RNA sequence: CGAAGGGACGGGCGAUGGCCUCCGUUGCCCUCGGCCGAUCGAAAGGGAGUCGGGUUCAGAUCCCCGAAUCCGGAGUGGCG
RNA sequence: GGGGCUCUCGCUUCUGGCGCCAAGCGCCCGGCCGCGCGCCGGCCGGGCGCGACCCGCUCCGGGGACAGUGCCAGGUGGGGA
């Protein structure tokens, strides 16, 4: 509401104990829901990776 | 050999996105409580300013051999405690009219005790040796008394611990204790410590009072000047020769 | 080690939190039950309309004080009268107080608990 | 006694072993609450020539105040 | 049903007799199966690629 | 800008009260833990389960009669 | 064959899947058996260590003796009196 932009629901997996982290990234133009994001150094230089 | 076929390894691995870690040790992570915090930052901050020689000196206590054998020898001269200065006094004036009279019975040496009494002591030379602790947390009230006991020229030490001299004046803590008058039996035993103890204190005073303490870095600036000299020193002297 | 903190939150530990044992009652004696039985039941209802439902409908009627519920109220007509209780209907009226339709088992009637009572 | 030491001690604010009491104090009791108890006097001399001895039922509080 | 009535319901008015049956349909459920396996079945053969893969310096 | 969980079948060390064969409890120890914000806030929001006939000068989905239903409790088992 | 001194101390990129609450290798100790010749044969439990490197003094990163605050001084100030 009141912001005229897509969110993102990303969900990730907890790197400590058995859990699922949900998110609210910013839609980056071009994203759809089933894709595999990428956040870290080590990550590729794609559309949605952070 | 005969051991069940159906036992097998199933090693996991603790990679980046792979199975999730284990119970590691986190102690030193942890969100510490603001008492915790406050005590331990407030001990770093002791050894990242210059400390003044008046505040140094009660770093630089006696070796833990040699205050050892201070402790054995006064252990002799503990003040009595009232459960036998009572049942004393059941049986010492008894005998006044029965039959002694005066009984001037040469009160013994004993151990005198507390930062006031052991000042009044050494300012009319009746001090021996000065006991001193090193950690009173107000630490102000001996800062003056390597200052008056070099003056006055009696032998002081400091003594790692203010529990363990109050624990032998039957009290909790005590600041300072001061040795008078000996015994006979072991008068030579102070003549084992006393040129043991001035030679650390006394002899050398005017090395204390410019000997600045404190001022050292964190080890992760420390080792963070050690790069950048390295560095620098890697072709410097490789640019000579 | 061998402690571990397998935590980053230092929780406060639970400690030895042991039971009060006075050395005086802070009140001398237990108050006394100030509503007991015979203040439940003040008095019965004698209207025409009361009269009316002790004959068809197989109930008494009283005016109960108003701090009673009707367990107190089942148990005091049990006690005080004799007689046992299938149901308790109250309201509280406009006047202030509450009136409690007591409703008697089967097995007796109102006809001739009216008559002991004595509000025949 | 010792306590004729610290009077003239607390008159030497400015000196190099005072000042660095003065501030890792003040560090430190910058890091509590406006309102703690002291389980002593941090000035055991002058708070017993205003009327401290050291019995039960006198205690010491800390007050932290805005200056201005 | 409203949810607080499914509680006075039995066991075999709330599921289906299936594994996942209730909160999955049967087509996720079909594609679910055949992920696991040849997700898995194809890290076989990156593992083993690489594992044979010992051949140069 | 807080040491903000006083809980948990289970595990167990057991002080041990007994249909002490145990078995309902009990305290602490080892083990596990964010409804992460006390509490208030809707008789129109969310919120399990009652309807038909009869009945009074004035009350009824509330009282009678007849059909149901929900929730909780069942250790001493209430039977299949 | 090996070291030196810098890379290597990183193990997850075809897919809308699963992932915690230890396997394994040890070092012991119990309970009985019974080898009744001991690191030792048979059955049930409980613990500990490696798996999961070692130390350290700030939770981590970004500023930093500035900003900021206290006080005083000069300007500006119908926003207001
Ligand atoms: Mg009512
Ligand atoms: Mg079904
Ligand atoms: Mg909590
Ligand atoms: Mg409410
Ligand atoms: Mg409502
Ligand atoms: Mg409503
Ligand atoms: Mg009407
Ligand atoms: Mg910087
Ligand atoms: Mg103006
Ligand atoms: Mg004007
Ligand atoms: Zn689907």
């Amino acid at each position: 509401p009141g912001r005229g932009a897509p969110l993102a629901k990303v969900v990730f997996r907890d790197p400590y104990r058995f859990k699922k982290r949900t998110e609210l990234f910013i839609a980056a133009e071009g994203i759809h829901t089933g894709q595999f994001v990428y956040c870290g150094k080590k990550a590729q230089l794609n559309i949605g990776n952070v | 050999k005969v051991v069940n076929p159906l036992f097998e390894k199933r090693p996991k691995n603790f990679g980046i996105g792979q199975d999730i870690q284990p119970k590691r040790d986190l102690t030193r992570f942890v969100k510490w409580p603001r008492y915790i915090r406050l005590q331990r930052q407030r001990a770093i901050l002791y050894k990242r300013l210059k400390v003044p020689p008046a505040i140094n000196q009660f770093t630089q206590a006696l070796d833990r051999q040699t205050a050892t054998q201070l402790l054995k020898l006064a252990h002799k001269y503990r003040p009595e405690t009232k459960q036998e200065k009572k049942q004393r006094l059941l049986a010492r004036a008894e005998k006044k009219a029965a039959g002694k009279g005066d009984v001037p019975t040469k009160r013994p040496p004993v151990l005198r005790a507390g930062v006031n009494t052991v000042t009044t002591l050494v300012e009319n030379k009746k001090a021996q040796l000065v006991v001193i602790a090193h950690d009173v947390d107000p630490i102000e009230l001996v800062v003056f008394l390597p200052a008056l006991c070099r003056k006055m020229g009696v032998p002081y030490c400091i003594i790692k611990g203010k529990a363990r001299l109050g624990r032998l004046v039957h009290r909790k803590t005590c600041t300072t204790v001061a040795f008078t008058q000996v015994n006979s039996e072991d008068k030579g035993a102070l003549a084992k410590l006393v040129e043991a103890i001035r030679t650390n204190y006394n002899d050398r005073y005017d090395e204390i009072r410019r000997h600045w303490g404190g001022n050292v870095l964190g080890p992760k600036s420390v080792a963070r000047i050690a790069k950048l000299e390295k560095a620098k020193a890697k072709e410097l002297a490789t640019k000579l020769g | 080690k061998k402690k571990i903190r397998t935590s980053p939150t230092f929780r406060r530990p639970k400690t030895l939190r042991l039971r009060r044992q006075p050395k005086y009652p802070r009140k001398s004696a237990p108050r006394r039950n100030k509503l007991d039985h015979y203040a439940i039941i003040k008095f019965p209802l004698t209207t025409e309309s009361a009269m009316k439902k002790i004959e068809d409908n197989n109930t008494l009627v009283f005016i109960v004080d108003v701090k009673a519920n009707k367990h107190q109220i089942k148990q005091a007509v049990k006690k005080l009268y004799d007689i046992d209780v299938a149901k308790v209907n109250t309201l509280i009226r406009p006047d202030g107080e509450k009136k409690a339709y007591v409703r008697l088992a089967p097995d007796y009637d109102a006809l001739d608990v009216a008559n002991k009572i004595g509000i025949i | 006694g010792a306590y004729k030491y610290i009077q003239e001690l607390w008159r030497k604010k400015q000196s190099d072993v005072m000042r660095f009491l003065l501030r890792v104090r003040c560090w430190q009791y910058r890091q509590l609450s406006a309102l703690h108890r002291a389980p002593r006097p941090t000035r055991p001399d002058k708070a017993r020539r205003l009327g401290y001895k050291a019995k039960q039922g006198y205690v010491i509080y800390r007050i932290r105040v805005r200056r201005g | 049903v409203r949810p607080k009535v499914l509680m006075r319901l039995s066991k075999t008015k709330k599921h289906v007799s299936r594994a996942y049956g209730g909160s999955m349909c049967a087509k996720c459920v079909r594609d679910r199966i055949k992920r696991a396996f040849l997700i898995e079945e194809q890290k076989i053969v990156v593992k083993v690629l690489k594992a044979q893969a010992q051949s140069q310096k």
